[PDB]
């Protein structure tokens, strides 16, 4: 709304805070009266009578509670009054509640009931609590209250197994305390700062219940924190439509009905108000208001008043006296007792002869404290926060035992200990407020609590509370304590800061969001009901009835303030708010907005300590601090001595603040009372203010100031300067020895090279030489070393190895130690790279490898530095100079192949009508790259390399070579490899069409199953495979003729040799080269690639001559690419994504307003959030549905097919999204809508970037990192993924260009410019992945000695690159002897590992041979470490379920980065499965399948994306099982092998051994099983032997469903068996036992296995196993594939003459129930 | 005459605080570095000082107490008459406004073994038309004790604090200057025998086209001006490859941080 006004917020503030009194009059209970005395007035208010148990409100017995909740009232008989009235609302409903009652009336027990209701929601059927399904937040105003609540709640709920805890001020390591806690107890501010920070799968989604205790803090200057929490919670709730219950606990004060509106309490269901007659003990009140103004006379008046009241209670009642300074406790108790002595009244307290005297006298002798000494024997005591714990417990136990007579204390007692007293006196209501910089009145919460301690719940018949204050405050305290001080909103002051926090979170993105947010504030409710109180005329209100305009004005004002201070960029015309990094820091560090403006203005890279202290001292948190005349001499004394000079005078506050901080760090004692409290305030703030400064200068890269400010953070925390002995940080080390060490100036570092003796001698104290030596080596210390790996001449990869070099001890290191790794330039001025490093206790002895990139230039600079500095320990750092004097840089890369300007090639150039029919409907001409390479591809047999950007049509280039192959050889075999299975599937579709359909050849896609893949290879002309599927096949090329007789080998996306799965691709390409050299009929190779800077090395490795090497660079893409890389300078991920949301929309409207757009986002969740946010933005553009290009009615039939409603809404507005969690049908529907132009925008998760069948005009890549849950860290997108994403901006048949915007963190921008605008350098990583391949080559006898292994390596890409970029591979030169030494070293390492693993043997240290274990690993394509683990764990009596556990723990299984919240679901799966599993550990990627296998097996559940997960796991399971079989079979054991075979069956059919076979049949269930048991049939054959009518009747099934049953029954194995023992008589002891077994199928079936729950299509496998179960002995075994009839031999030795009866087993790997036994 | 009417109390206002405040502003001068070119004829060697280490040298210095670094370098591959200064070495030292006190031991480190010593650089508070007699004496005594310091190749660069700037000037000794300086025992400002012909100006250029580096002591820092008692002409030291701390850094004045701790 247009005519906004700018308001003065300061003129709307209630300056008195909680002392503001909105009521004009105070009415007093009947029988009150006012007495006059010299210089003061007394007001007396009598005790109230309890309401006399009207309404027959009986006390509810714990019996009639719900049984789950009775345990929470163990040891109670009934409820008390208030809980009985609150029971139904609290325990039997989820209504939000507000309870008003006098403090001490029971409100906390009602909160207990709400907690019990919540806990009840999470009962298992075993009675336990799923403690991981929920969090409860209990917000309490005071820290001492937090602690007491953690204790009492924890004891009440321990029977439930529930953990209650508080949160530490340290959260960057201790956020596991949130994960461990079900009931979090904290202050408003703590929960505010925690929820201000938006993270990744944080636990705020578990919050179901929030209790706001003492919610009348709303009236305090702290109250706005509660408003922020409630507005944030309610808006989050509506955002996510998950309910969260809110409970408010309040004193009884006016406006409670407005508090209930604020909490969304229904006044008829959840509002309960109990007046002060419900106090547990009636209260006679005395108020004493002094009229004297002269301080001197006023203080003695007060002391005479307290003495007279004391005297009224001496010897009849204990008195608790509350004062407001720890020192005042002693001074006041002393004034009173001195007056008693001088007046001779001390005998009234301490009677002579009474037993209480006798009890006191003991510690009246002992006396631990000094003031306690002077006062304890007289009957007086003090209590406060400078005293010990056991002194305080002394005071508490003594007072509670009715021994102390006069206890002087402070508010902390009132909040933190449950110690009441008959008489309470509040001695003055003035308290010194450092933050206000002056004396003010005590807060109301404090007053209420202290007077709530008057009267003890069972001893006293009444309490007597006496409040002494100044006369002008009488009406305030009278109002507060008699239900009449109204609760108001203090929010107007804090509005800019609160608004920024919501902008930073993304909850408020424009002024209308902000008006909506303000509508949930307590302020808004109060503005509506009392407008004039808040600066609004009654006629202003009538002209603006929902205060829309006034809220707009307040929001506008605050936003302008935030914009002036650079926290926010505020667009006045649109109302939009743009987050900034400085705004984020202000919110996340809880800093006021003026302060971060000061910091932004004054922080410079050149600042020294002097100016850094000055900057801190100008923070606005300190703006009320003044320099008082009386403080000026002492301050001057400190100034002239401070170690950091102060430039300004002691007239200015900032100099006092500076000096106070420095005095704190030096641990100086000050004398002035004001100076000490001011120091406390300043230094309590300093930690988080200085960490904010640290984060600012670190992220700007300011090396020296980053160092100075991290040091200052640590000096504030440790309370010492750098110069002090770092050993002071071990609190246990006695100060004297440390001072002795310091006196000697020698370096602490010297201590490392000494021992017990020399250490004792150097400081000349031998008695300590040992423990010093201990502490020296507990001091955190890290050794560093680097491997420099040049990428180009201007980019260097660094692998940093961190080695811990100290002894860990949980007593000083906790469970982790954090460090900053800072990579700094030549001058130590710029931080080129940095990152956080966490050393966990469990890895404390392990080396850690970190890898990062830095820029370099020529001429090379002298050196960089790597500093690793502790985040917490002072003088704990290691710096490694990284010299470049010996860095070997790779050769500058060559120019690209020139793109010749040729006549576009018509399709007719194929000179073949059948061939031409594949393209002539698609286009008339081939593109420039196809035209350039065509002659070489199509008219020569030369090996070809084509390097070009994704989207350049390289696939057609390979088709040219295939068509040449088809003209040379009628049964030519082309094998085609691509690295990604999704690509393989797409190529399969397209080429099945081109070459099978219109050309009548055979196209096949390898599946991964050996024998069927061999059949595909034999009959296919085009064979499509991913790399591992061709690796396992081509390993056996010496015995597979179809592998050698390959005409054409095409490898696509060959630049991925440099990425994560590159080694296997390198290996198979190298093998194809080696074969082609061994068979003298060369295999033509064609390699396709993204543009490569070192293309010539790939070409040369693959045998491509330089005229056949086409090495094009990115600017040749046939559809020109307009690439824009846009940097975002925000280091926190969720906030950075927020800052990207609007630019996404603006990029669409600028670069592609009408043409299709793909937005890639980092996560599944973000796809939906960004689709919604785009829609929101185009609605606020008054351009809703601009992305919808078909009509809604044409879209509805589509929309019905989906299960996601949100997806339906967004799709209705022209925006789709794609993420892993969508059913394949849904994904296809969205892709169809996108490609048919019906919807214009699709948002896709990054993980789909390889398997999308859509393309766009514009691709937006929104951020370039994703969260890895395995390692709990953000990972950069591989450059390969980014190139593949950019490639989707390519529509040759439709666009004149493609456009792409990459939005990335600013510190990534340079990297992308280097590796997207230029061709890509790739390296090998085969040297990190050698063992399985060496092992395979030893099995097939390609490697028979160490020389063979070196020769083998010479065929690799690794070998070529070693001469081109030696330092990358850790060579230090390229000489042939360097090469030979390096290769020999690598060979010796690999073969030694394989030998230790028992995969191979090594004889005469030269010759290698395969061991049967190596042969198994190679045959089944299993990692050698996996098979070693198998060889270990397996034995002759491992249980089946143990097998499941073994197999789950195998290198093969590392696939889960999503779910930790299903760890509890698996915990309960452990009970559902009969697996008596051992070691109930949890949460591993391998520990999923430990029982997620069984989740598949029982058919237990189909669930979520885990479905996809299961499909990969099952993929590897059979092989792993078969390996175990093989292991057992070789050992000689008969039983566990058969167990493994039946487990193969189990996995295939998804059943178990004890379960019923009938579970195999389609459309079956348990009821059918018990019916077939009732008839007496238990076999598949049984079902086959039935009459068709009776068959159809027994099953109660549909016709088509029994047709499914019939197809299964007609492929079920029914094999006739026969055996013959060759020469059964003529069998001599020692000779051969040739047993023969002939098997004949009954109908030679030709389908694969019927196994719907198993993913891959399987062929049927069999084992003919002759053994004797007499002793777990297997004697002969053969695997077989049976087609129709098979004849199988088995050989065996006959040791000695004797009993000769053997058992022949026929075991399937696929079906359960066909396992035979003959003799 | 007021014994009692007017009493006043002295309050320490110590010297080094003001100088620390001043030293914090030194970075401003690194934008205004001038080299005097009043020499002529271009005959001797030409010295090229990389700006990065010179700026750092200025930033770690003091307005009133001189500091010194040792110069190490080489000639470009094909110009033997050009000396490129590649490294400055900071060693334990203290200074006055008129001279610096260095150990007798020269830098020894393997990492320097491929360079030649080129002399030394020092700051001084004010420009001067002449090379001071203290500099001549210091250079001549170094050469007398270290034959690796060639009189035709080792220079003194002076870094003078001019208005808002620094002015650099480079000199070398002559034979007669060596002979007078090596026997000169008069540390004052006007010792007998001192002559303008005991030195001559040499050509120096600043460069941004390469970068120098620093070496500093391995276990101490270089600045002993706050603990001269711990400094000794005969002290020995090893070196490390790292950048020097500024003059008033806490590690240079630890007694200020332990003594304040006594109130
Ligand atoms: C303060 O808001 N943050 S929260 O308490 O964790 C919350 C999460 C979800 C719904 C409601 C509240």
């Amino acid at each position: 709304l247009a005519p906004r006004q700018v308001l003065d917020l300061e003129d709307l503030v209630f300056t008195q805070g909680s002392h503001f009194m909105a009521n004009k009059r105070c009415q007093l209970p009947d029988g009150s009266f006012r007495r006059q005395r010299k210089g003061y007035e007394e007001v007396h208010v009598p005790a109230l009578k309890p309401k006399p148990f009207g309404s027959e409100e009986q006390l509810l017995p714990v019996e009639k509670l719900p049984k789950y909740a009775q345990a929470g009232f163990e040891g109670f008989k009934t409820l008390n009054r208030i809980q009985s009235k609150l029971y139904r609302a609290a325990l039997e409903t989820d209504e939000n509640l507000l309870l008003c009652a006098p403090t001490g009336a029971g409100k906390t027990n009602v909160a207990l009931m709400c907690m019990l209701r919540e806990i009840g929601k999470h009962i298992n059927m075993d009675g336990t609590i799923n403690v991981d399904d929920f969090k409860i937040i209990y917000i309490a105003p005071m820290r001492s209250l937090v602690q007491e609540m953690v204790g009492s709640f924890g004891k009440r709920l321990a029977t439930y197994g529930i953990t209650v805890a508080e949160l530490t001020g340290d959260h960057q390591l201790c956020k596991e305390e949130i994960s461990a806690t079900q009931i979090i107890v904290c202050t408003p501010e703590k929960w505010d700062i925690i929820t201000r920070k938006g993270g990744e799968r944080t636990y705020t989604q578990l919050v179901r219940l929030i209790i706001l205790d003492e919610i009348h803090l709303l009236h305090d200057d702290r109250g706005p924190v509660l408003e922020a929490l409630v507005a944030r919670a309610i808006r989050n709730i509506e955002m996510t439509q998950e309910d969260v219950r809110l409970i408010g606990l309040s004193a009884t004060l006016p406006n409670y009905e407005d508090v209930a509106t604020f909490l969304r309490v229904d006044p008829a269901k959840g509002l309960f108000y109990f007046d002060n007659s419900f106090r547990p003990v009636p209260l006679e009140q005395t108020y004493v208001g002094i009229t004297e103004k002269k301080a001197i006379k006023r203080f003695q008046i007060m002391n005479e008043i307290v003495y007279e009241k004391i005297m009224e209670h001496a010897g009849k009642n204990q008195v608790l006296v509350f004062v407001h300074s720890r020192k005042e406790t002693g001074k006041t108790a002393r004034a009173i007792r001195d007056m008693c002595l001088e007046k001779d009244t001390l005998g009234l307290f301490l009677r002579e002869g009474s037993a209480s005297t006798e009890v006191l006298r003991t510690e009246a002798e002992q006396c631990k404290n000094l003031e306690l000494k002077d006062l304890l024997p007289y009957g007086f005591a003090i209590h406060h926060a400078g005293m010990t714990r056991v002194d305080r417990t002394l005071v508490e136990d003594l007072f509670a035992d009715k021994h102390i007579q006069v206890l002087v204390s402070t508010a902390t007692l009132a909040w933190g200990v449950n110690l009441p007293a008959h008489t309470v006196i509040i001695k003055g209501t003035q308290v010194y407020s450092p933050e206000k910089g002056r004396w003010t009145e005590l807060g109301a919460l404090d007053i209420l609590q202290m007077l709530g301690r008057a009267g003890r719940p069972q001893y006293d018949t009444k309490g007597e509370g006496i409040l002494i204050t100044s006369h002008g405050e009488l009406q305030y305290y009278l109002s507060l304590l008699n239900q009449q001080l109204p609760i108001e909103s203090q929010m107007v002051s804090k509005l800019p800061d609160m608004l920024n926090a919501e902008i930073v979170l993304g909850n408020v993105q424009n002024a209308k969001d902000a008006v909506n947010w303000l509508g949930y504030a307590y302020l808004y409710i109060r503005m509506l009901r009392s407008p004039t109180l808040y600066g609004i005329s009654h006629d202003d209100l009538k002209g603006d009835p929902l205060l829309d305009q006034r809220r707009l004005d307040l929001v506008h004002t605050a936003a302008l303030m935030l914009d002036k201070n650079n926290l926010v960029k505020y667009d006045k015309k649109t109302g939009n708010f743009q987050v900034t990094e400085l705004g984020r820091i202000a919110s996340h560090y809880y800093i006021t907005n003026d302060t971060v403006q000061t910091y932004n203005q004054l922080l410079k890279p050149t600042l020294s300590e002097i100016e850094l202290f000055r900057v801190f001292s100008l923070s606005s948190e300190f703006k009320n601090i003044t320099v008082r005349e009386e403080e000026k001499l002492e301050l001057q004394k400190l100034l002239e001595r401070v170690p950091i000079p102060v430039k300004e005078s002691i007239e200015e506050p900032s100099a006092k603040i500076n000096v106070l901080l420095q005095a704190f760090i030096s641990q100086l004692k000050l004398e002035g009372f004001a100076l000490m409290a001011d120091m406390v305030y300043v230094t309590q703030s300093a930690g988080r203010l200085m960490r904010a400064i640290f984060e600012i200068v670190l992220n700007r890269g300011w090396a020296q100031l980053t160092d100075k400010t991290l040091n200052l953070c640590k000096m504030i925390d440790k309370r010492m300067w750098q110069s002090m002995c770092p050993l002071r940080q071990f609190r246990k080390l006695p100060e004297e020895v440390v001072k002795k060490i310091e006196k000697k100036n020698f370096p602490f570092e010297r201590l490392y090279d000494l021992n017990h003796n020399e250490i004792g001698e150097l400081i000349r104290m031998p008695k300590m030489g040992k423990t010093i030596h201990k502490y020296v080596h507990l001091f955190p210390k890290l050794e560093l070393s680097v491997h420099l790996q040049p990428i180009t001449r201007s980019t260097l990869k660094v692998e940093l190895t961190i080695t811990p070099d100290f002894q860990w001890d949980e007593k000083v290191h906790g469970s982790s130690e954090a460090f900053w790794i800072l990579v700094e330039d030549v001058d130590s001025e710029v931080i080129l790279h940095h990152e956080y490093f966490l050393l966990k206790a469990k890895y404390a002895q392990d080396e850690h490898l970190i890898t990062f990139f830095v820029p370099v230039f020529e001429p090379l600079p002298p050196q960089y530095f790597i500093r690793v500095v502790s985040d917490r320990w002072l003088s704990c750092e290691t710096q490694l100079p990284v010299s470049f004097r010996h860095l070997i840089l790779p050769e500058k890369y060559p120019p690209p192949t020139e793109l010749l300007d040729l006549q576009p090639l018509p399709v007719s150039a194929l000179r073949n009508s059948a061939f031409e029919s594949l393209y002539q409907d698609k286009f008339p001409f081939f593109n420039p790259i196809q035209t350039q390479v065509f002659n070489t591809v199509y008219n020569s047999d030369d090996n070809v390399f084509v390097g070009a950007p994704t989207g350049s049509g390289k696939t057609i280039c390979a088709e040219f070579a295939i068509l040449r192959m088809l003209l040379q050889s009628s049964e030519g075999r082309c094998v085609y490899i691509t690295p990604m299975e999704a690509l393989a599937e797409q190529v399969y579709m397209d080429w099945y069409e081109k070459f099978q359909d219109r050309l009548n050849k055979k196209v096949v896609l390898l599946t991964g199953e050996t024998s069927t893949d061999l059949k595909l290879l034999g009959k296919g002309n085009i064979i499509i495979s991913t790399p591992e599927k061709w690796d396992i096949l081509s390993r056996r090329w010496k015995q597979r003729k179809n592998v050698q007789n390959i005409n054409l080998f095409v490898v696509d996306e060959v630049h991925l040799i440099g990425g994560e799965n590159g080694p296997v691709l390198e290996v198979i390409c190298s093998r194809m080269r080696y074969i082609s050299s061994q068979i003298e009929r060369p295999i033509r190779i064609v390699a396709l690639s993204s543009s490569l800077s070192n293309a010539k090395d790939v070409a040369h490795w693959l045998g491509c001559s330089a005229t056949s090497t086409f090495n094009f660079h990115p600017n040749v893409r046939p559809v020109p690419l307009e690439l824009h890389i846009q940097g975002f300078n925000i280091s926190h991920t969720q906030t950075r994504l927020l800052s990207m949301a609007k630019p996404v929309y603006h990029a669409i409207t600028k670069h592609s307003p009408k043409k299709p757009v793909i937005v890639f986002v980092p996560s599944r969740k973000q796809t939906r959030l960004t689709a919604i946010d785009i829609l929101t933005t185009c609605a606020a553009d008054i351009q809703r549905q601009r992305f919808l290009h078909c009509t809604e009615k044409d879209l509805i039939p589509y929309l019905e097919k989906l299960s996601d409603s949100t997806l339906k809404e967004t799709l209705l507005n022209g925006v789709g999204y794609l993420h892993e969690g969508l059913s394949p049908m849904e994904r296809r529907l969205v892709e169809q809508l996108f490609s048919s132009g019906a919807i214009q925008v699709v948002v896709a998760s990054r993980s789909l970037c390889w398997g999308m069948n859509v393309a766009a005009h514009l691709v937006i890549i929104m951020d370039t990192q994703y969260y890895n849950g395995k390692i709990h860290a953000y990972v950069d997108y591989p450059i390969y993924d980014v190139l593949q994403m950019v490639g989707h901006a390519n529509r040759p048949l439709q666009d004149d260009e493609g456009r792409c915007v990459i939005m990335c963190q600013g510190s990534k921008k340079d990297f992308f410019k280097k590796f997207l605008y230029e061709p890509l350098p790739v390296e090998s990583h085969l040297d990190h992945c050698m063992h399985d391949h060496f092992n395979a080559e030893i099995v097939t006898k390609t490697i028979e000695n160490k020389q063979d292994a070196v020769d083998y390596l010479t065929w690799t890409f690794l070998y070529r690159r070693m001469t081109q970029n030696p330092n990358y591979y850790n060579l230090q030169g390229i000489s042939h002897r360097h090469l030979s030494d390096h290769l020999s070293e690598l060979v010796e390492q690999t073969l030694s590992d394989l030998e230790q693993s028992k995969c191979i043997s090594i004889e005469d240290e030269m010759d290698v041979a395969p061991l049967n274990l190596g042969m198994i690993a190679a045959y089944y394509y299993i990692n050698y470490t996996t098979i070693e683990l198998f060889s270990m764990s397996l034995n002759a009596k491992t249980k089946v379920r143990g097998l499941i556990e073994i197999i789950s723990n195998a290198a093969e299984y590392e696939n889960i980065p999503i779910r930790h919240h299903e760890d509890n679901l698996l915990r309960q799966l452990a009970q559902k499965v009969p697996h008596k599993l051992n070691n109930p550990k949890f949460n591993d990627p391998h520990v999923k399948t430990n029982l997620l296998l069984q989740a598949h097996l029982s058919r237990m559940q189909l669930s979520a994306e885990l479905q996809s997960d299961t499909e990969e796991i099952l993929s590897k399971a059979i092989r792993l099982i078969q390996a175990c079989v093989d292991v057992l079979s070789s050992n000689g054991w008969l039983s566990p092998a058969l167990a493994a075979m039946e487990l193969a069956q189990m996995v295939t059919q998804a059943m178990w051994s004890k379960d019923s076979y009938l579970k195999q049949l389609p459309h079956f269930t348990s009821e059918h099983i018990k019916r077939c048991t009732d008839k007496g049939v238990e076999s598949v054959f049984d079902i086959m032997e039935m009459e068709d009518e009776e068959r159809n009747a027994l099953l109660q099934l549909t016709d088509s469903q029994i047709a499914d049953v019939a197809r299964f029954c007609n492929r079920y194995p029914n094999i006739e068996l026969s055996y013959e023992v060759v020469d059964k008589d003529s069998i001599r002891s020692g000779g051969p036992v040739v047993v023969l077994v002939q098997l004949e199928r009954e109908e030679e079936v030709t389908g694969p296995v019927i196994a719907p729950l198993f993913p891959q299509k399987r062929e049927e496998g069999w084992w003919v196993v002759i053994g004797d179960a007499k002793s777990n002995s297997l004697i002969s075994i053969k695997r077989l594939t049976l087609q129709q009839k098979a004849k199988v031999k088995l050989d065996f030795v006959a040791p000695a003459t004797g009993a000769h009866n053997y058992t022949l087993y026929f075991m399937s790997d696929a079906y359960m129930g066909c396992d035979q036994e003959y003799k | 005459g007021p014994l009692g009417s007017m009493t006043q109390t002295f309050s320490s206002k110590t010297e080094w605080r003001v100088r620390a405040i001043s030293a914090a502003n030194l970075h401003l001068r690194t934008n205004h570095i001038y080299v005097s070119s009043d020499d002529i004829k271009e005959t001797g060697y030409t010295y090229i000082l990389p700006k990065n280490v010179l700026k750092k040298f200025i930033c770690i210095s003091d307005l009133r107490a001189q500091i010194a670094g040792y110069l190490y370098g080489v000639s470009p591959p094909d110009n033997p008459q050009v000396k490129e200064i590649r490294c400055i070495v900071m060693v334990p030292q203290w200074g006055t406004h008129q001279t610096v006190h260095l150990p007798g031991q020269l830098p020894q480190h393997e990492y320097l073994k491929e360079m030649e010593p080129l002399g030394w650089i020092h700051t001084q508070p004010n420009e001067s038309p002449q090379l001071s007699p203290q500099d001549v004496t210091t250079h001549a005594k170094i050469m007398a004790d270290n034959p690796s310091w060639d009189g035709e190749k080792t220079i003194i660069i002076t870094c003078s604090f001019t208005p808002g700037s620094c002015t650099l000037t480079a000199y070398k000794l002559t034979p007669s200057g060596y002979e007078w300086g090596r026997q000169n025992t008069d540390k004052g400002n006007n010792p007998k025998g001192y002559l303008p012909s005991h030195y001559e100006r040499v050509q120096m250029l600043l460069s941004d086209r390469f970068l120098g580096f620093f070496m500093v002591p391995a276990q101490s820092s270089w600045n002993y001006n706050f603990m001269g008692v711990r400094h000794d002409p005969n002290m020995k030291y090893e070196l490390q490859l790292a950048n020097p701390k500024e003059f008033y850094h806490e590690v240079h004045r630890p007694s200020h941080f332990l003594n304040f701790a006594l109130l």
